C-alpha cells in the first residue's frame, strides 16, 4: 500500500445455494482507529447479475471495477449477457497484470442461466479460485472454523441468509475494522434482491 | 508539456546541503430537498493567522460547490481545472452538469497522479437527477455520505453532526446544524476560527451563497 | 520529357533531369570567380548595379566568412545560399568543438556537398539551386585550396573556376590566360587577373566587381577604391597597348 | 460531373461543392429500402421495409436495425457493410461516454459525435465518407422520446417524425398531413403496440402495398430498454389491425 | 509552364519555380505601402483596401503592426499569413531579449523571418506565404533601418521603398523627389504626395490611410513609435495641402 | 519514403489567387443569410433557420452559439465545419486565457485564435479550407462592444454592421442606409428584423428566425446568488415568443 | 491496349477482374535458368544449371543452404531470392534457438506464403518475382515444395522451374514410378534428376562448371556438390 | 490490459542512440553543440535520480489507449483496432505545421477530447542552433 | 454501365451513381473462379468443390481445397488463392482468440461478423485493394447449423444454399430446386448426394475434374467438420453420374 492511502478492512462473504448466490458484507470504513463512514455500500454492481466486493487499496479497486464494468458493457453490446467466468477472467487479468503497482483483491458473485450462480475469489497477487463459498477481509480470519463447520451444498434461501448473518455477526464481533449493518444481495433466476440487517438484530443471535 | 519536473535534482541537492525549501473545518449536510456546505474562514501560515476572513467555499459550477483541505494550491488548481472541464462538457451536451460527472473527472484525475496531488475535497451539488454529496481523497477514492466533515476540526464537527442529524430535515434545520458543527470546530480546534460561510443548494432554485452567515 | 517530374527517376539514357534543371537555375545567378595564386586565393563576384534608393550600409556581401580561415562564394538563389552558409558555419564550430581542431577546406566542402546531396533524397523536398566556391587554407599549411560544389552533391578541386551567368566566356579567358605551372606569384597579380576576368562580362566594373583575398594563417582581407585602381590600371595598360 | 482532382478526394469544386459527399448520398439509396420513425407519448417506434427476394437467403439474418446500447437503437439506410461499421463505432462511443462521464449517453449527443466523425471524413483528403444515413431513436430521461438523424455530410438534426429512402417524400407528406390534422407534434397513444400499429398502417398507406410478417422489421424504444420485435409480434400487430 | 507549377518542389526546364512567381505576383492585388527613411526618423504609410463606410476605421490593424517597442512592419498581401509571421517575430524578439538582456537588432529579426519564408518554399506540403513586409526599425549598431522581404525569402535594404499595387509609379515618384538630408516632416509630406498621386480612387481621404512614424525625442536618445489615429491623419492631410 | 509528406492541397494559380480559398468563398456565398449590427449599448446577430424538412425540430438545431458568457457567433456556409470551429473556440478560450489569467478572453483575441485555426487549414496537405464565414459579436471591459467578420482564408475585420450569405449585397446596402452612430439596441433589433424580412422567401416568424444579442448583464441567468461583483452573462438568445412579439408590433 | 490502363500497381483490378502486376511477377520466373527437384522416400535432390556473365566470369550460385536439414534452389529475381533465403535462415535459427526444434518444411512453406501474400495487396512495395524449390528431411520424412511468389506453395514428388523447364517436368511426370521408389540409394536419385534436367537442355551440355547438385537425406545432412564433385555424374 | 505504465526503463545505452544529433566528424559520437542542452549533460546522468512519477505521467495516455485497443481486439476483433490505428496514423502523418505545436481538431475528435482539458493543454511547453524550419523538414522527411 | 471510366482507378472512390468500381472488379475476379457450393441440412452443413485434375507429381494427401477454419467451422472460397489463404489464416486467428478468451468455440455469426469487418476495412483507403475472394463458410454451434457467404465488399449473409464461381448460375438454379422440393428439410447424406449431383451438373465447362465433399453435422460427425470418406464419396459420385 501507499503511504496515506485508504485501506479496506472489510468482512466479505459469498455463498452459493440451491437457487443461486448471495453476496454479503459489513459497512465500515476506517482510517486507523477512526470510523470515517458508518454506512458504506460495499456491494459493487458490475453487471445486472454480476456483483463484487473489494479489498486492498480503495482507489485501485474502484478504478479496476470501473474498467471491468466498461468492459462488460462493451461485451454486452456485442454478444449479450456475460458469464460470471468472463467477468472473473477480466478482473483477474487486470489484477495480475498490474500487481506491481496496484493492491487489489476481489470476490465475484454471479448468476447466469448456464451455470446457475458461481463464486470466484481473486486474492492479492492475481490468482483466481472458483469456490462453493468464499470469505475475505480482516474479520474473515476469525470465522474460518465456523464457516467450515456450518456450510452445506444446496441450502435453501433462508438457511443461506441465516448462515451469512451468523458468520458476519461473529466477524463484526471480533474484528475492530468491521462495523454496523450487514448488506446482502441475492442473485437468482427471479432477479436481484437487496437485504439489510441492523445491529439490534444480529447482535442478539 | 504539463506539470514540469525540471529542477527536481537541483531542489533535492539544495535540500541535502541545508537549504530550507519554503512551505480548517468543513461540513456537508443533506436535507429533504437539497444540500448545504459550510466552512470556517480562518487562513493561517503556520501558527500565524494570515487572514481572518478567507473564502473556502469554491464553485465547480453554478449549482455544484466544493471545499478542500491539504495542499491549498493543489486544491484550487484541481477545482478550477474540473470546473473548466464541466463547463465545456455542459456546452457540448447542451445540458445542466451532473455531480456524478464532476466526481468521475476528479476521481480519474487524482488517480492519474497517484496521490502526488494533495487534494481532499467535499463536493455537494444539485442537478436534474437530485441532490448529491461526496467526499474525495487524494489517491483517487471517493465516498457518498448524508453528512460529511473535513479538516483538522472534523472530529468536533462530526460529533455535533452525530448528535443532531435526522432523515427528514428542513432547510432551516440543516443550515443551523451545519453552522453548529462549524462553530464547534471553531471553538474546540486551533486551526478553525473567525466566521462561518454557508452555501445552500435547493432542488429547482438558484444556489444561495451566504458569506459570514455567523460572525 | 516525361522523365523530369521527380528526382528519383532515371531517363532511358541514364539522366536525372531535375538535377540539370537545378543547374539551369544556377546559370541565372550572378557570375562568381575563384583564382588560385601561388600563396593566396582570390574570390571575385559580380554585383548587380544598385538602385538609387537602395541602402548600401548593410547590404550582404557575395563572399561569406564561414570560419576564420575559410570563405564561401555562390551563384544561384540567394536565400538558399543563406541556409547553406548557416549550416556550414554551424558545422565548422561543431567540428572545432568535437575534435579541437578547425576544419580543413576539403572537409567543409564535403559537408556542404553532403547537405546538397541529402536535399535530393526525397520527393517532398526541393534541391538547393546554388553552386558554391569554397576557398581557404588548411590551418597549418601554406597550400591554397579552392573547391566547387554543385546542387547534386558533387564537388571538385580547381586552380581557377567560374560559376553562374556568362561563366563560359570567363572560363575561356582563364584557360587562355592561366598557367598551372606558373600561377600568379603575388597577390597583386592574382587580383589583377581576377578583375580582368570579371571585366569580360561586366558593364561597369567600378561598381559591379567585388574582390576578396584569402592568405595563410587565417587573414582574409576584403578589397574596397582598390578595385577601381586595378580597373583603371588595366584600362590604361590596354590604351598603351593600342 | 466532377472535373479534376475533385473526383477522388473531398475538395471544393469551382462551384463550391464537394462531389464525393454528394456521391455518398447517392450511394445511401442503393438498398432500395424505406424506413419510418415516429415517437409516441413515452415510446419511439422504427419500421424498416424488409426485402428478401432470393429464396436461398435466410431471412432471419437480414436486418438494418441495431441495438447501440441499453436505451439507444439505430436504423441505417445504405449498404450493410458501412452499416455494420457504423454500428460498432456507435456501440464503442456509447460505452466510452458511460465510462468517462458517469451516466448514460443520450441520443442527440451520440448523433452529434457521429456527425463530427463524418465531418472529419468530409475534410480529410485520405478518408472517405460512409455512404449511410443513421437514425438514432431513444426515450431520453431529460427529453422523452427522441429521434435524431445524421448524414454523410456531417449534418445531424432531430425530428418529431422522419422517413428515409427512395419513397421518403410520400411518407413525409402523409406524416405532415396527419400532424396538421392532430396538431400535437407526437402520437397520443400510451401503449407502444398502438404506435406500432399506427406506423405500420401509415407505411401501408404511403407505399400503397400490403405488408406481410416477413416484409417488415420493427424496433421499439421505451424508458428502460430498446428491443426488436420478432416475426410473431409483427404478425400479431398485423392481425390486430 | 502548366506542367511544372502544381508543386513547389519542382524546377522547370528553365530552372524556374512557378509557385514562388505566382506568390510574388499575388502581391500586386494588395494595397500600397511606402517606407521612407529620413535623417532623424522613419515614416510608414499604407493605403487601405476599404470599400465600405460600415468598416471600423478606429480599430486600425490591417497594414501597420508593432513587433516590439523599436521595430514596426507594413504588410502587403494576405493578412492571416502576415499575422502568423508577426506573432512569430514578436516571440523571437522576446526570446532574444530574454537570452541576451538586449534588444534584438533589426537585421537579425528580418533574416529570421526571411529564412522561415524561404523554408516554406522548400517543402512539398507547404505553400509559400503570400505576404511582403516593410520593416522599419532602430538599433544601436546601424541607427535607422528600412528593409523589405517578399514571399521568396529574399530581403533588401532601402533608403525609400514601396510595395504593393503601384510599385513602379511610386518608385519613380520617390526617385524624383527623395533627398538624403530630409527631415521627418518632409518624409511625411513625400509619402502622402506619392500615395495621393498613385491612388486609383478619386481623392486621398483620411479613412483610407494608415500612418506611423519612428522618431527620437521622447525624453532622450530613446526612440518612440507614434501610430497616427484617424484624427491625426486628417490633421496631417489638411496641413500638407491635400485635404 | 513517399508517405512522410503530402503535397499542399491549396496552391497559387498563375493569376495569383488561391483557388481553394476562392471556392470556399463561393460555397459561403451559397449559404443562408446571416447578419450583425452594432449599437451604442449592444450588438445584434441574426440568421434564418432554413429548415430542410418541415418535420425537423428547429429547437434542436441552433446556428447561433455562445462562445463565452460575453461572446457569441453565427455563420454562413457549411454547418459541420462551423460546429467543429465552435467546439474548438470554446476549448481555446478556456485553455489559452481562462486557465492563465483567470478571465475570459476579449473579443479580438478569441477572433484571432479562430482566424489562426482557419488559416492553418489552408497550409496543409491533408485538409481543405473551411467553408464557412463567421460573424462574432462580443463585449469586454476595455474595448466595449465589438463585431468581427472572419473569412475562410482566416482574415478578420471589424464592422459597424455587415451581412454574409445569399443576399449579402442588398442587406449591406439596406444597413448602410439605416446605420448611424446614435442607434440603440432596440433600434438595432428592429433594423435587423427589417433586413431579414427582405431575404426570407417563406414563413417569416419566430420559428424560422434566430436572433441573439450582446447587451447588459443578466443576473437571472447566473444560476446562483451571493457575490455582488459576479456579473451575469451578456450574451442572450431571444425566444420565439419574443420574436413574435417584436414582429407583430412595429 | 486496355491492359495498359490498369497495370500501374498491385492495388488495381482491371474491369475484367485481373491483377496484372502479380501476373508480371509470375512471368519474371521464366527469365531464370532451369532447376529440378525430386525425392523418392528417404532422400531429396535438387539439380541446377548455372549461368555465367561471360568467359571471364564465375557462375551464379543457384542452391542455398537454409539449415542442416533444409535447402532451396531459386529461379527468377536475384534480390528476392537473397531476401527470401535470409528470411528462411532466420526462421530456422529462431526455431532452433527457442525450442531446440528443427523447423518443418511445411511450416517454412506456410511462412513464405504469408510473407509473399502481403506484397500483393499493399501500395508502395512490389511483388516478389522468384520461384523456389525447397527440399528437406524431418520427422515426417522427405519433403519437396514448390513456392510461387504470388504467395502459393505446393507439395509434390518432383518438379522443375525456370526457362524451358517443361521438358524436364514432362520427363519427371512420365517416369514417376521409377524414381519414386529409389530408397536408400542416393546415386540413382541424383542420376534420375540429372537426366531430367538434361531433358530441358537446348544447344548446351552439362559441364563441370555449369552443374550444381544438392542432396538431403535420412542420415545425410544437406550437402551441395559443385565443380569436380559432380564430375562423376557427368 | 495495463493501467499504470510499465516497462519504461531503458535496457541498454549507446553513444549514437539519438540519431538526430549525431556528429558529422565522428558519426559514433553525439554532437554536443547542436544538442543545445547546456554543454555538460552526459547521457548517463539521465539514467539516475529521476522523479518516480515522471515516467507514469509521460506514458499515461498511451497506456490507456493501448488498454482500449486491447479491449476492442478482445471484444470486437482485429479490424477495430486496425481501423482506429489507421485513422490516427493518417491524421498524424498529413499534418506538418513547423510554426505551431497545437494539436489538430481532428486528432482531438478521434481521441474523444473535444471538450476536455488537461495540464498538457494548459502548459504546452533563445537558441543559436537548430531552431529553424529546415531542421523540422529534415526530421519529418528523414533526410 | 459495368465499366466506370474516371472512377475505377482508386479503391475508396464513389462514382456519380454512388458505386465503388474496384469492389465490382474484385467481384468480376471472383466470378471467374472454381465453382464451390454449400448446402444447409437439418443439423449441419455440407461443402462441395469441383477441382481440376493436376499432374501425378503432386502429393495426393497434401492437395486439399476445403480448408478447416476450426474443429466446428469449415470454409471454401472462389477467387484469388493467396487472398483466400490469408482470409482463412485471419479466421483461424479470430477463432483461436475467441476460444481462448471465452472458453467456448466461437458462434458462427460472431465469426462471420469479425471476418466481414476485416474484409470491409479494406474498402476504406487507397493504399489497399479489396480481397478478390468470395467465401462460403459454415458450422455448428449451440444454436444449430449456420451457413454464410461473404463478398469482397464485406457484405455477408446467411444462406439455405450458396454457390460461387464460374458455374454459379446452374448451381443456384439447382439449389433453388432442391429447396423447393424439400420444404420440410434435408438430411446430411441427402445433402452430400445432392451436392455431388449439383457439382456434376455445373461442371460442364470443358475437361477432367474431381469432386471434394466435406460436412459438419451434429448427429453424424458429432458437431465436427470432417471430409467425406472413401465409401460415401464413391457412392455420391456414382449417384451423381447416374443422375446425369
Amino acid at each position: 500500500l501507499k503511504k496515506g492511502e485508504v485501506s479496506l478492512g472489510t468482512s466479505i462473504m459469498a455463498v452459493t445455494f440451491k437457487d443461486g448466490v448471495i453476496l454479503g458484507a459489513d459497512s465500515r470504513t476506517t482510517t486507523g482507529a477512526y470510523i470515517a463512514n458508518r454506512v458504506t455500500d460495499k456491494l459493487t454492481r458490475v453487471h445486472d447479475k454480476i456483483w463484487c466486493c473489494r479489498s486492498g487499496s480503495a482507489a485501485d479497486t474502484q478504478a479496476i471495477a470501473d474498467i471491468v464494468q466498461y468492459h462488460l458493457e462493451l461485451y454486452t453490446s456485442q454478444y449479450g449477457t456475460p458469464s460470471t467466468e468472463t467477468a472473473a477472467s477480466v478482473f483477474k487479468e487486470l489484477c495480475y497484470e498490474n500487481k506491481d503497482n496496484l493492491t487489489a483483491g476481489i470476490i465475484v458473485a454471479g448468476y447466469d442461466d448456464k451455470n446457475k450462480g458461481e463464486v470466484y475469489t481473486i486474492p492479492l497477487g492475481g490468482s483466481v479460485h472458483k469456490l462453493p463459498y468464499a470469505i475475505a477481509g480482516s474479520g474473515s480470519t476469525f470465522i474460518y472454523g465456523y464457516c467450515d463447520k456450518n456450510f452445506r451444498e444446496n441450502m435453501s434461501k433462508e438457511e443461506t441468509v441465516d448462515f451469512i448473518k451468523h458468520s458476519l455477526s461473529q466477524a463484526i464481533k471480533w474484528d475492530g475494522s468491521s462495523g454496523g449493518v450487514i448488506r446482502m444481495v441475492v442473485l437468482t433466476a427471479a432477479g436481484v434482491e437487496r437485504l439489510i440487517f441492523y445491529p439490534d438484530e444480529y447482535e442478539q443471535l | 508539456a504539463g506539470l514540469s519536473f525540471d529542477n527536481y535534482q537541483r531542489n533535492n541537492f539544495l535540500a541535502e546541503n541545508s537549504h530550507t525549501q519554503p512551505k480548517t473545518t468543513i461540513v456537508g449536510v443533506k436535507f429533504n430537498n437539497g444540500v448545504v456546505i459550510a466552512a470556517d474562514t480562518r487562513s493561517t501560515q503556520g501558527p500565524i493567522v494570515a487572514d481572518k476572513n478567507c473564502a473556502k467555499l469554491h464553485r465547480i459550477s453554478p449549482k455544484i460547490w466544493c471545499a478542500g483541505a491539504g495542499t491549498a494550491a493543489d486544491t484550487e488548481a484541481v477545482t478550477q481545472l474540473i470546473g473548466s472541464n464541466i463547463e465545456l462538457h455542459s456546452l457540448y451536451t447542451s445540458r445542466e452538469p451532473r455531480v456524478v460527472s464532476a466526481l468521475q473527472m476528479l476521481k480519474q484525475h487524482l488517480f492519474k497522479y497517484q496521490g502526488h496531488i494533495g487534494a481532499y475535497l467535499i463536493v455537494a451539488g444539485v442537478d436534474p437527477t437530485g441532490s448529491h454529496l461526496f467526499s474525495i481523497h487524494a489517491h483517487g477514492s471517493t465516498d457518498v455520505g448524508y453528512y460529511l466533515s473535513l479538516g483538522s476540526g472534523s472530529l468536533a464537527a462530526m460529533a455535533v453532526l452525530e448528535s443532531h442529524w435526522k432523515q427528514d430535515l428542513t432547510k432551516e434545520e440543516a443550515i443551523k446544524l451545519a453552522s453548529d458543527a462549524i462553530q464547534a470546530g471553531i471553538w474546540n480546534d486551533l486551526g478553525s476560527g473567525s466566521n462561518v460561510d454557508v452555501c445552500v443548494m435547493e432542488i429547482g432554485k438558484d444556489a444561495e451563497y451566504l458569506r459570514n452567515y455567523t460572525p | 520529357s516525361g522523365y523530369d517530374r521527380a528526382l528519383s527517376i532515371f531517363s532511358p539514357d541514364g539522366h536525372i533531369f531535375q538535377v540539370e534543371y537545378a543547374l539551369e537555375a544556377v546559370k541565372r545567378g550572378t557570375c562568381a570567380v575563384g583564382v588560385k595564386g601561388k600563396n593566396c586565393v582570390v574570390l571575385g563576384c559580380e554585383r548587380r548595379s544598385t538602385l538609387k534608393l537602395q541602402d548600401t550600409r548593410i547590404t550582404p556581401s557575395k563572399v561569406s566568412k564561414i570560419d576564420s580561415h575559410v570563405v564561401l562564394s555562390f551563384s544561384g538563389l540567394n536565400a538558399d545560399s543563406r541556409i547553406l552558409i548557416e549550416k556550414a558555419r554551424v558545422e565548422a564550430q561543431s567540428h572545432r568543438l568535437t575534435l579541437e581542431d578547425p576544419v580543413t577546406v576539403e572537409y567543409l566542402t564535403r559537408y556542404v556537398a553532403g547537405v546538397q546531396q541529402r536535399y535530393t533524397q526525397s520527393g517532398g523536398v526541393r534541391p538547393f539551386g546554388v553552386s558554391t566556391l569554397i576557398a581557404g587554407f588548411d590551418p597549418r599549411d601554406d597550400e591554397p585550396k579552392l573547391y566547387q560544389t554543385e546542387p547534386s552533391g558533387i564537388y571538385s578541386s580547381w586552380s581557377a573556376q567560374t560559376i553562374g551567368r556568362n561563366s563560359k566566356t570567363v572560363r575561356e579567358f582563364l584557360e587562355k590566360n592561366y598557367d598551372r605551372k606558373e600561377p600568379p606569384a603575388t597577390v597583386e597579380e592574382c587580383v589583377k587577373l581576377t578583375v580582368r576576368s570579371l571585366l569580360e562580362v561586366v558593364q561597369t566594373g567600378a561598381k559591379n566587381i567585388e574582390i576578396t583575398v584569402v592568405k595563410p594563417d587565417s587573414d582574409i582581407v576584403a578589397l574596397s577604391e582598390e578595385i577601381n585602381q586595378y580597373v583603371t590600371q588595366i584600362e590604361q595598360e590596354k590604351q598603351e597597348q593600342q | 460531373s466532377a472535373a479534376g482532382y475533385d473526383r477522388h478526394i473531398t475538395i471544393f469544386s469551382p462551384e463550391g461543392r464537394l462531389y464525393q459527399v454528394e456521391y455518398a448520398f447517392k450511394a445511401t439509396n442503393q438498398t432500395n429500402i424505406n424506413s419510418l420513425a415516429v415517437r409516441g407519448k413515452d415510446c419511439t417506434v422504427v419500421i424498416s421495409q424488409k426485402k428478401v427476394p432470393d429464396k436461398l437467403l435466410d431471412p432471419t439474418t437480414v436486418s438494418y436495425i441495431f441495438c447501440i446500447s441499453r436505451t439507444i437503437g439505430m436504423v441505417v439506410n445504405g449498404p450493410i457493410p458501412d452499416a455494420r461499421n457504423a454500428a460498432l463505432r456507435a456501440k464503442a462511443e456509447a460505452a466510452e461516454f458511460r465510462y468517462k462521464y458517469g451516466y448514460d449517453m443520450p441520443c442527440d449527443v451520440l448523433a452529434k459525435r457521429m456527425a463530427n466523425l463524418s465531418q472529419i471524413y468530409t475534410q480529410r483528403a485520405y478518408m472517405r465518407p460512409l455512404g449511410v444515413i443513421l437514425t438514432f431513436v431513444s426515450v431520453d430521461e431529460e427529453l422523452g422520446p427522441s429521434i435524431y438523424k445524421t448524414d454523410p455530410a456531417g449534418y445531424y438534426v432531430g425530428y418529431k417524425a422522419t422517413a428515409t429512402g427512395p419513397k421518403q417524400q410520400e411518407i413525409t407528406t402523409n406524416l405532415e398531413n396527419h400532424f396538421k390534422k392532430s396538431k400535437i407534434d407526437h402520437i397520443n397513444e400510451e401503449s407502444w403496440e398502438k404506435v406500432v400499429e399506427f406506423a405500420i398502417t401509415h407505411m401501408i398507406d404511403a407505399l400503397g402495398t400490403e405488408f406481410s410478417k416477413n416484409d417488415l422489421e420493427v424496433g421499439v424504444a421505451t424508458k428502460d430498454k430498446f428491443f426488436t420485435l420478432s416475426a410473431e409480434n409483427i404478425e400479431e400487430r398485423l392481425v390486430a389491425i | 509552364s502548366r506542367r511544372y507549377d502544381s508543386r513547389t518542389t519542382i524546377f522547370s526546364p528553365e530552372g524556374r519555380l512557378y509557385q514562388v512567381e505566382y506568390a510574388l505576383e499575388s502581391i500586386s492585388h494588395a494595397g500600397t505601402a511606402i517606407g521612407i527613411m529620413a535623417s532623424d526618423g522613419i515614416v510608414l504609410a499604407a493605403e487601405r483596401k476599404v470599400t465600405s463606410t460600415l468598416l471600423e476605421q478606429d480599430t486600425s490593424t490591417e497594414k501597420l503592426y508593432k513587433l516590439n517597442d523599436k521595430i514596426a512592419v507594413a504588410v502587403a498581401g494576405l493578412t492571416a499569413d502576415a499575422e502568423i509571421l508577426i506573432n512569430t517575430a514578436r516571440i523571437h524578439a522576446q526570446n532574444y531579449l530574454k537570452t541576451y538582456n538586449e534588444d534584438i537588432p533589426v537585421e537579425i529579426l528580418v533574416r529570421r523571418l526571411s529564412d522561415i519564408k524561404q523554408g516554406y518554399t522548400q517543402h512539398g506540403g507547404l505553400r509559400p506565404f503570400g505576404v511582403s513586409f516593410i520593416y522599419a526599425g532602430y538599433d544601436d549598431r546601424y541607427g535607422y533601418q528600412l528593409y523589405t522581404s517578399n514571399p521568396s525569402g529574399n530581403y533588401t535594404g532601402w533608403k525609400a521603398i514601396s510595395v504593393g499595387a503601384n510599385t513602379s509609379a511610386a518608385q519613380t515618384l520617390l526617385q524624383m523627389d527623395y533627398k538624403d538630408d530630409m527631415k521627418v516632416d518632409d518624409a511625411i509630406e513625400l509619402a502622402l504626395k506619392t500615395l495621393s498621386k498613385t491612388t486609383d480612387s478619386s481623392a486621398l481621404t483620411y479613412d483610407r490611410l494608415e500612418f506611423a512614424t519612428i522618431r527620437k525625442g521622447a525624453n532622450d536618445g530613446e526612440v518612440y513609435q507614434k501610430i497616427f489615429k484617424p484624427q491625426e491623419i486628417k490633421d496631417i492631410l489638411v496641413k500638407t495641402g491635400i485635404t | 519514403m513517399t508517405d512522410r509528406y503530402s503535397f499542399s492541397l491549396t496552391t497559387f494559380s498563375p493569376s495569383g489567387k488561391l483557388g481553394q480559398i476562392d471556392y470556399a468563398l463561393t460555397a459561403v456565398k451559397q449559404g443562408v443569410t446571416s447578419l450583425g449590427i452594432k449599437a451604442t449599448n449592444g450588438v445584434v446577430i441574426a440568421t434564418e433557420k432554413k429548415s430542410s424538412s418541415p418535420l425537423a425540430m428547429s429547437e434542436t438545431l441552433s446556428k447561433v452559439s455562445l462562445l463565452t458568457p460575453d461572446i457569441g457567433a453565427v455563420y454562413s456556409g457549411m454547418g459541420p465545419d462551423y460546429r467543429v470551429l465552435v467546439d474548438k473556440s470554446r476549448k481555446v478560450a478556456h485553455t489559452s486565457y481562462k486557465r492563465i489569467y483567470g478571465e475570459y478572453p476579449p473579443t479580438k483575441l478569441l477572433v484571432s485564435e479562430v482566424a489562426k485555426i482557419m488559416q492553418e487549414a489552408t497550409q496543409s496537405g491533408g485538409v481543405r479550407p473551411f467553408g464557412v464565414s463567421l460573424l462574432i459579436a462580443g463585449h469586454d471591459e476595455f474595448n466595449g462592444f465589438s463585431l468581427y467578420q472572419v473569412d475562410p482564408s482566416g482574415s478578420y475585420f471589424p464592422w459597424k454592421a455587415t451581412a454574409i450569405g445569399k443576399g449579402s449585397v442588398a442587406a449591406k446596402t439596406f444597413l448602410e442606409k439605416r446605420w448611424n452612430d446614435e442607434l440603440e439596441l432596440e433600434d438595432a433589433i428592429h433594423i435587423a428584423l427589417l433586413t431579414l424580412k427582405e431575404s426570407v422567401e417563406g414563413e417569416f416568424n419566430g420559428d424560422t428566425i434566430e436572433l441573439a444579442i450582446i447587451g447588459d448583464e443578466n443576473p437571472d441567468l447566473l444560476g446562483y446568488t451571493g457575490i455582488p461583483t459576479d456579473k451575469g452573462p451578456r450574451f442572450r438568445k431571444l425566444t420565439s415568443q419574443e420574436i413574435n412579439d417584436r414582429l407583430e408590433a412595429l | 491496349m486496355f491492359r495498359n490502363n490498369y497495370d500501374g500497381d498491385t492495388v488495381t483490378f482491371s474491369p475484367t477482374g485481373r491483377l496484372f502486376q502479380v501476373e508480371y511477377a509470375l512471368e519474371a520466373i521464366k527469365q531464370g535458368s532451369v532447376t529440378v527437384g525430386l525425392r523418392s522416400n528417404t532422400h531429396a535432390v535438387l539439380v541446377a544449371l548455372k549461368r555465367n556473365a561471360d568467359e571471364l566470369s564465375s557462375y551464379q550460385k543457384k542452391i542455398i543452404k537454409c539449415d542442416e536439414h533444409m535447402g532451396l534452389s531459386l529461379a527468377g529475381l536475384a534480390p528476392d531470392a537473397r531476401v527470401l533465403s535470409n528470411y528462411l535462415r532466420q526462421q530456422c535459427n529462431y526455431s532452433s534457438l527457442v525450442f531446440n526444434r528443427k523447423l518443418a518444411v511445411e511450416r517454412a512453406g506456410h511462412l513464405l506464403c504469408d510473407k509473399a501474400q502481403k506484397n500483393t495487396q499493399s501500395y508502395g512495395g512490389r511483388p516478389y518475382g522468384v520461384g523456389l524449390l525447397i527440399i528437406g528431411y524431418d520427422k515426417s520424412g522427405a519433403h519437396l515444395l514448390e513456392f510461387q511468389p504470388s504467395g502459393n506453395v505446393t507439395e509434390l514428388y518432383g518438379t522443375a522451374i525456370g526457362a524451358r523447364s517443361q521438358g524436364a517436368k514432362t520427363y519427371l511426370e512420365r517416369t514417376l514410378d521409377t524414381f519414386i521408389k529409389i530408397d536408400g540409394n542416393p546415386d540413382e536419385l541424383i542420376k534420375a534428376g540429372v537426366e531430367a534436367i538434361s531433358q530441358s537442355l537446348r544447344d548446351e551440355s552439362l559441364t563441370v562448371d555449369n552443374l550444381s547438385i544438392a542432396i538431403v537425406g535420412k542420415d545425410t545432412p544437406f550437402t551441395i556438390y559443385d565443380g569436380e564433385a559432380v564430375a562423376k555424374y557427368i | 490490459m495495463n493501467i499504470v505504465p510499465q516497462d519504461t526503463f531503458k535496457s541498454q545505452v549507446s553513444t549514437d542512440q539519438d540519431k538526430s544529433v549525431l556528429s558529422s566528424a565522428v558519426p559514433s559520437l553525439p554532437d554536443t553543440l547542436r544538442q543545445q542542452e547546456g554543454g555538460a549533460v552526459p547521457l548517463s546522468t539521465q539514467l539516475n535520480d529521476r522523479h518516480p512519477l515522471e515516467s507514469t505521467l509521460k506514458n499515461w495516455e498511451t497506456t490507456q489507449r493501448q488498454r482500449q485497443m486491447e479491449q476492442y481486439r478482445q471484444i470486437f476483433g482485429i479490424a477495430e483496432p486496425m481501423k482506429r490505428t489507421m485513422e490516427m496514423e493518417i491524421v498524424n502523418r498529413t499534418d506538418f505545421n513547423p510554426l505551431s505545436t497545437n494539436g489538430s481538431i481532428h486528432r482531438d475528435i478521434l481521441l474523444n477530447k473535444e471538450c476536455s482539458i488537461d495540464w498538457e493543454d494548459v502548459y504546452p511547453g533563445s537558441t543559436m542552433v537548430g531552431d529553424d524550419v529546415h531542421s523540422k523538414i529534415e526530421k519529418q522527411l528523414g533526410i | 454501365t459495368s465499366i466506370g471510366t474516371g472512377y475505377d482507378l482508386s479503391n475508396s472512390v464513389f462514382s456519380p451513381d454512388g458505386r465503388n468500381f474496384q469492389v465490382e472488379y474484385a467481384v468480376k475476379a471472383v466470378e471467374n473462379g472454381t465453382t464451390s457450393i454449400g448446402i444447409k441440412c437439418n443439423d449441419g452443413v455440407v461443402f462441395a468443390v469441383e477441382k481440376l485434375i493436376t499432374s501425378k507429381l503432386l502429393v495426393p494427401q497434401k492437395n486439399v481445397k476445403i480448408q478447416v477454419v476450426d474443429r466446428h467451422i469449415g470454409c471454401v472460397y472462389s477467387g484469388l488463392i493467396p487472398d483466400g489463404r490469408h482470409l482463412v489464416n485471419r479466421g483461424r486467428e479470430e477463432a483461436a482468440s475467441f476460444k481462448k478468451l471465452y472458453k467456448t468455440p466461437i458462434p458462427i455469426p460472431a465469426f462471420a461478423d469479425r471476418l466481414g469487418q476485416y474484409v470491409q476495412a479494406h474498402t476504406l483507403y487507397n493504399s489497399v485493394r479489396p480481397f478478390g475472394v468470395s467465401t462460403i463458410f459454415g458450422g455448428v454451434d449451440k444454436n444449430g447449423a449456420h451457413l454464410y457467404m461473404l463478398e469482397p465488399s464485406g457484405s455477408y449473409w446467411g444462406y439455405k444454399g450458396a454457390a460461387t464461381g464460374k458455374g454459379r448460375q446452374s448451381a443456384k438454379a439447382e439449389l433453388e430446386k432442391l429447396v423447393d422440393h424439400h420444404p420440410e428439410g434435408l438430411s446430411a447424406r441427402e445433402a452430400v448426394k445432392q451436392a455431388a449431383k449439383i457439382i456434376y451438373l455445373a461442371h460442364e465447362d470443358k475437361k477432367d475434374f474431381e469432386l471434394e465433399i466435406s460436412w459438419c453435422s451434429l448427429s453424424e460427425t458429432n458437431g465436427l467438420h470432417k471430409f467425406v470418406k472413401g465409401d460415401l464419396l464413391q457412392e455420391a459420385i456414382d449417384f451423381a453420374q447416374k443422375e446425369i
